[PDB]
């Protein structure tokens, strides 16, 4: 086909995962001659090749005549690391890359020039998705919505931000400072430390704007979904539960704090268990005075503050409770208990009460009523999961009166809302908590197939194409592997019922139902214990030991009435007053905030942008191709160009194309009635082109092999006017040697 | 939806709904009909009452059964009963929701075929199962592994389960039961100069031996010590206010289980034939049966009765093997309990007998698929 | 039932 | 070649020969050959020359019968005037755009020379006018 002397390739590395190669000896039809610095290079039953150099940089990574990993990476990186543009678009979906320290670029003079037009015309940018949004909005009367997902501290939280500023800055009407005010609350109470970095956001935070009819930003509305609490009572090495209550025991030297009687935060059985107490960056009692002065300024009173301090104070000696067993049958507390009496006297509901109704419990028929104990397992799980129960009731309480401060009762025609969710994640150990983040971002990412396979539907309607030619990848039978009523969250959840269960029993089971049963389920090889999903990024490995117990919740009814029973301070019978639910376990609770979440976004036609992490050792600016690669694997990326690899990948306005080409083409020819002949005598047939209305479809490699011969042209063009030039200089020169 | 669970036993039904704490409806499964004269034209009139109704109303009635030791003796009776249970007591329509159905382990199949049959043709329920009630003891108590010893009004039924297998060989029956032990207390009471003739006065022995009875913890001594002097005994109103005064007597009835001799019947009392079913099973099992011993079904409910137990057993043990029974206080329910877990399994939704294959397949197929 | 008992 | 054109050559040859030994230097051979009417390429330039190396190129010194040979095998308007329309459509050429790629690309020239052929060819606006620089280059 084509593989020649002075062609360039891309080789596979180990070090660095792909290489530049020169092709010293032209190929011919299983072993070549390759220059790099000598090697011989071999084939097995064909080498990624290279796009002309003058199309790398180019400002959107589909333009690209090969598309393929090599050529994204190094366009990515080429952009990033020479030319210091870090926003980048694939298609419709933006991809942004942190500088990791701030540029210029963000100013207000940048915000207008993207105000008022086209986001192809400009270079990409978030204020040019903004802007689409902004646009889309007023043209359709369709609300429209932003995504953004990356690993955790791959720019989310700043990309929210610069399209909140955006927003504020077009339309002129406050809201906007309120918003950015919310989020050290957000941060305090649902952010985390894991093992791959600090500051992991843990729960998905979705901000509504609205408008007037106008477009004037009237105000703003907070939601928040999958929310993960598990981390609540359980913690893997070197992570953390919710910076809140590692803030709070910091506060304890304070006296406003003091009868709280905090200790430090190794004392308590949450914050002991992970294994880290102190955080490297952070002063963690200087971190909370900017969270109070959070909370006072968006309209939390004094009153409620020590209230929300006095439950999770609650929380903490809770959870140092501490149970002697008596039988394989039942349980008891020690006769007189700190970590009790400290709790009761916090929350003031009387110990004795507390006492019986933590150990036992109670069940009931209209005639008779009746009492059991149960094992100190059981009152282990409903302890903790009464903890888990108040944590969430208590986030909900906040994100409530933080959107009465951010309301105004003023009457809204439409909305654009941001979405700040974590992205895929793929890491060398992966339990339920991962598994959750994977399979929302399974949902996310069929939304964004279907989408952007009805808008290629839409534009080869919009210029006459036909629709074969496209197909798509859908990830519905993986859904259907996670969420239906067989799927792994069933068997799950069912062994939460089942009279003995474990971990070793569940995956058994897993294996008898799905193991041959489907091609996306497969098992480990030397493991009875992992089972691993063929995702759509990945193939990911689950280790089965962490999941029924951080799957179970049920709270029993008693504890909570006897919380409500509470008249000490107002605030803990106003969180619960607001069952079947109670009995739902975590993957239910999950599962229906997910159904949620896309009952929303599926209302509203979505925008896309994309953040990857360069580095792992948080170095300023600089790339690492080996963890990117495996982030644009995460982000569908580079399923996006190997989909349109297979399609019609570059767009050709007929006049950027005769521009280019009639350096090539003849006077003789004269713009599509030009076209139509040369595209057949450069190119064998039109299974390589389409012609549009407005527009060209090449087939990838295509464009690569008319810049090709364009250059090899124009190279004989240029050589034989030197050599034209030298023969009378040369005679000139002959007349100087006369002289 | 969520499917129905009715257990019926020959004492009460118990109904309610599949992952519910416990049961929605209880009421003794009993039929009622007038049998005076009806003087009063235009006050009410009824052809039958059912459960609460025939509670409140007994002196009028002829009160019947219609199940005796767990087989159902007349269907047009049971049919009422049911029918009472979904309309007027649970206020459901059963065609929008499944159904659990509870039995003994050995009674006729034509029990299972008729109870079939009523389901898919008078009611149209979606889909049926039954169960053995042994088996649903253990979903109940948290167990994969134990012998179930379970007594019902009508019934008395060992079935051993080691982790997950039944076993039938092991399995051993009685008809000692609640009601025999009632018509058994009637008799002897008979001896103080009380007696007690019709069905409706016969409840009131129920209630008696519900409220005074216990067993005793070694049956001589008592015997003597009661006899020679009596603190122990105990008087007890009638509904009229007749005061009536029971001595020695009220252990005497729940001594029956443990010697059937008293009222002839051939077995062993239910302590023997538990050690007979554990020597049925195979000795590598044998060693975890003696230890989850689960008490099920109301007839334990008697005090005293799980002591009497642990210390009769262990005589018939060989001393190195050890014996622990499990009588949780809730026991009387845990039958129901049990169908409220299987139920609601996502793996039992395979299990279920569906009105296509029902229609394809003849009521036949509930010995088949069911088990 | 339908020999060695009533029911 | 006839005996007068042979005649006319040698005596050229001569004339280049700035050492008095009756040869020129290699690296001089494509100046004589375009002073003679040819327009090898440098490829060409080597190939008769037996493509020399740089030392051999730039101190190895010839005589015209050596020559001769070489400059009978290099010897054995519209394409021309295409490529001069490639980098037109107003029948211009930008002056430094010409600079640029007679400096840049191909076998690259000094800016003197390109300096050299292209003064008084470019108008005010900084065109110049191909086909009357082609035929200016081609006489
Ligand atoms: N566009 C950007 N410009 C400058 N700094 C950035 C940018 N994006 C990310 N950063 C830096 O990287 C950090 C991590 O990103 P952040 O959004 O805070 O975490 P997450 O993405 O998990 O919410 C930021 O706090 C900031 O220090
Ligand atoms: N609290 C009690 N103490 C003693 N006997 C009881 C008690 N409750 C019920 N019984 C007796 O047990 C029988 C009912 O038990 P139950 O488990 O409801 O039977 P079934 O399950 O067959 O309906 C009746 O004979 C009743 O008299
Ligand atoms: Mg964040
Ligand atoms: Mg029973």
């Amino acid at each position: 086909e084509l593989y020649t002397k002075y062609a360039r390739v891309w080789i596979p590395d180990p070090e660095e995962v792909w290489k530049s190669a020169e092709l010293l000896k032209d190929y011919k039809p299983k072993v070549l001659q390759l220059r790099l610095k000598d090697l011989e290079y071999c084939l097995d039953p064909l080498p990624p090749l290279r796009n002309p150099d003058i199309l790398v940089g180019e400002n959107d990574l589909t333009a690209l005549s090969y598309l393929h990993e090599p050529a994204v990476l190094h366009n990515l990186k080429v952009r990033f690391i020479d030319s210091k543009l870090i926003y980048t678009y694939c298609g419709i979906v933006l991809v942004a890359i942190n500088p990791y320290e701030q540029l210029p670029i963000y100013g207000e003079d940048i915000i207008n020039a993207y105000s008022g037009q086209n986001m192809g015309d400009m270079d990409p940018h978030i204020f040019a998705v903004a802007e689409e949004a902004y646009k889309q909005m007023a043209r359709d009367e369709r609300n429209q919505s932003i995504i953004v997902s990356g690993e955790s501290g791959a720019g989310k939280t700043v990309s929210a931000k610069y399209a909140m500023r955006y927003f504020a800055t077009v339309s002129g009407s406050n809201v906007e400072e309120k918003v950015l005010a919310s989020n050290p609350i957000m941060e305090s109470i649902g952010n985390a430390k894991t093992t791959r970095n600090d500051n992991s956001s843990r729960f998905g935070k979705y901000i509504e704007i609205g408008f007037d009819k106008r477009y004037r930003i009237i105000g703003a509305n907070m939601r928040t979904y999958l929310l993960e609490k598990s981390r609540v009572v359980f913690q893997a090495e070197e992570e953390r539960n919710y910076h809140i209550f590692y803030q709070l025991c910091a506060s304890a030297a304070l006296p406003e704090f003091k009868t709280l009687r905090l200790g430090n935060a190794n004392y308590f059985h949450y914050t002991k268990q992970g294994g880290s107490p102190v955080i490297d960056g952070i002063d963690d009692a200087k971190e909370m005075v900017n969270t109070r002065q959070a909370c006072t300024l968006l309209g939390i009173s004094d009153s409620y503050q020590m209230g929300i301090f006095r439950i999770l104070a609650g929380i903490l000696h809770l959870g140092n409770v501490e149970f002697a067993s008596r039988d394989s049958d039942s349980c008891a507390i020690p006769p007189k208990h700190d970590p009790l009496t400290i709790f009761c006297d916090l929350m003031g509901v009387d110990y004795e009460e507390m006492a019986h109704w933590l150990c036992h419990r109670k069940l009931a028929t209209a005639t008779e009523t009746y009492i059991k104990p149960i094992s100190k397992l059981h009152a282990i799980n409903a302890r903790d999961a009464l903890a888990k129960h108040i944590y969430a009731n208590l986030f909900n309480w906040i994100v409530d009166h933080v959107n009465k401060a951010l309301h105004s009762t003023v009457k809204q025609h439409s909305f654009i809302g941001v979405l700040d969710i974590y992205g895929f994640e793929t890491f060398e150990i992966n339990s339920f908590e991962q598994f959750c983040i994977n399979y929302a971002n399974e949902k996310l990412q069929q939304q964004f197939n279907m989408h952007v396979f009805k808008l290629e539907q839409e534009e080869y309607m919009k210029e006459q194409i036909p629709w074969t030619l496209i197909d798509f990848y859908d990830n519905q039978p993986c859904i259907n592997l996670i969420e239906a009523k067989m799927g792994v969250l069933d068997l799950l959840d069912e062994e939460c019922k089942m009279p003995k269960g474990s971990d070793d029993t569940w995956a058994q089971k897993l294996y008898n139902t799905h193991l041959n049963k489907c091609a996306l389920f497969e098992k480990p090889r030397l493991s009875n214990k992992a089972f691993i999903i063929k995702h759509f990024a990945d193939k990911v490995e689950y280790q089965c030991e962490g999941f029924l117990e951080k799957n179970k919740d049920t709270v029993y009814e008693e504890q909570i009435k006897v919380l409500k029973s509470s008249k000490k301070f107002k605030l803990l019978p106003e969180l619960f007053q607001d069952s079947k639910e109670h009995k739902k376990t975590v993957g239910h609770q999950f599962r229906n905030s997910l159904h949620l979440l896309m009952e929303t976004l599926n209302a509203t036609t979505p925008h896309y942008v994309r953040c990857i992490k360069p580095n792992d050792f948080k170095f300023p600016f600089t790339f690492d191709e080996k963890r990117a690669v495996q982030q644009l694997r995460a982000c569908g990326v580079l399923e996006t160009i190997r989909i349109s690899a297979a399609g019609f990948p570059s767009r050709w306005t007929y006049q950027e194309f005769f521009s280019r080409y009639r350096v090539l083409m003849k006077q003789k020819d004269v713009r599509k009635q030009t076209c139509k002949n040369v595209l057949e005598k450069l190119i064998l047939d039109k299974d390589k082109y389409q012609f549009g209305k407005t527009k060209i479809f090449f087939r990838a490699g295509q464009v690569a092999y008319l810049e090709k011969i364009r250059a090899d042209k124009l190279r004989a063009a240029c050589i034989r006017i030197q050599k034209t030039i030298r023969g009378w200089l040369m005679r000139k020169k002959y007349m100087r040697m006369r002289r | 939806t969520t499917a129905l669970v009715c257990d019926n036993g020959s004492g009460l039904v118990k109904a309610g709904f599949a992952g519910d704490d416990a049961p929605r409806a209880v009421f003794p499964s009993i039929v009622g009909r007038p049998r005076h004269q009806g003087v009063m034209v235009g006050m009410g009139q009824k052809d039958s009452y059912v459960g609460d109704e025939a509670q409140s109303k007994r002196g009028i009635l002829t009160l019947k059964y219609p199940i005796e030791h767990g087989i159902i003796t007349n269907w047009d009776d049971m049919e009422k009963i049911w029918h009472h249970t979904f309309y007027n007591e649970l206020r459901v329509a059963p065609e929008e929701h499944p159904t659990l159905l509870t039995e003994a382990p050995l009674n006729p199949k034509a029990n299972r075929e008729k109870m079939t049959q009523i389901m898919f043709e008078t009611f149209n329920v979606p889909a049926m199962y039954v169960a053995i009630q042994a088996v649903l003891s253990l979903y109940a108590s948290g167990r994969t592994t134990g012998i179930v010893l379970d007594s019902g009004d009508g019934v008395t039924h060992n079935v051993p389960i080691y982790e997950g297998y039944a076993l039938p060989h092991a399995i051993m029956r009685l008809d000692l039961a609640g009601r025999d032990l009632t018509d058994y207390l009637m008799k002897i009471l008979t001896e103080r100069g009380y007696s007690f003739v019709t069905t409706a006065e016969r409840e009131i022995v129920r209630d008696i031996k519900e409220k005074l009875c216990y067993v005793a913890l070694d049956f001589e001594n008592e015997m003597a010590t009661a006899a020679s002097s009596s603190s122990l005994e105990k008087s007890y109103e009638l509904p009229d206010g007749q005061v009536i005064t029971i001595g020695n007597e009220r252990f005497r009835c729940p001594e029956t289980l443990f010697q059937p001799s008293f009222i002839g019947m051939e077995s062993a009392g239910i302590h023997e034939t538990t050690y007979n079913s554990i020597m049925k099973c195979d000795i590598d099992i044998r060693k975890d049966l003696y230890a989850n011993n689960v008490m099920s079904g109301g007839t334990t409910m008697y005090p005293g009765i799980a002591d009497r137990m642990q210390k009769e057993i262990t005589a018939l043990a060989p001393s190195t093997m050890k014996i622990k029974i499990i009588a949780p206080p809730e026991r009387k329910y845990s039958v129901w309990i049990g169908g409220s877990i299987l139920a609601s399994l996502s793996t039992f939704q395979q299990m279920w007998i569906t009105k296509q294959e029902y229609d394809e397949a003849g009521p036949s197929i509930v010995h088949r698929k069911c088990f | 039932w339908x020999a060695x008992c009533p029911a | 070649f006839n005996k007068d054109q042979l005649e006319e050559f040698k005596e050229a040859f001569e004339l280049f020969d700035r050492v008095g030994d009756g040869k020129i230097l290699y690296s001089q051979c494509g100046d004589v050959m375009r002073a003679l009417g040819q327009n090898p390429t440098n490829a060409e330039v080597l190939k008769v020359l037996g493509n020399p190396k740089s030392d051999e190129l730039k101190s190895r010194r010839v005589d015209f019968e050596t020559f001769l040979p070489m400059l009978q095998a290099v010897a054995k308007y519209e394409d021309y005037l295409e490529g001069f329309r490639v980098f037109d459509g107003n029948g211009k050429v930008m002056g430094a755009e010409l600079r640029h790629v007679l400096t840049t690309l191909g076998e690259k020239m000094t800016e003197e020379e390109v300096e050299t052929v292209l003064a008084g060819h470019e108008d005010s606006n900084g065109c110049i006018n191909y086909e009357a620089f082609l035929k200016h280059i081609l006489s």
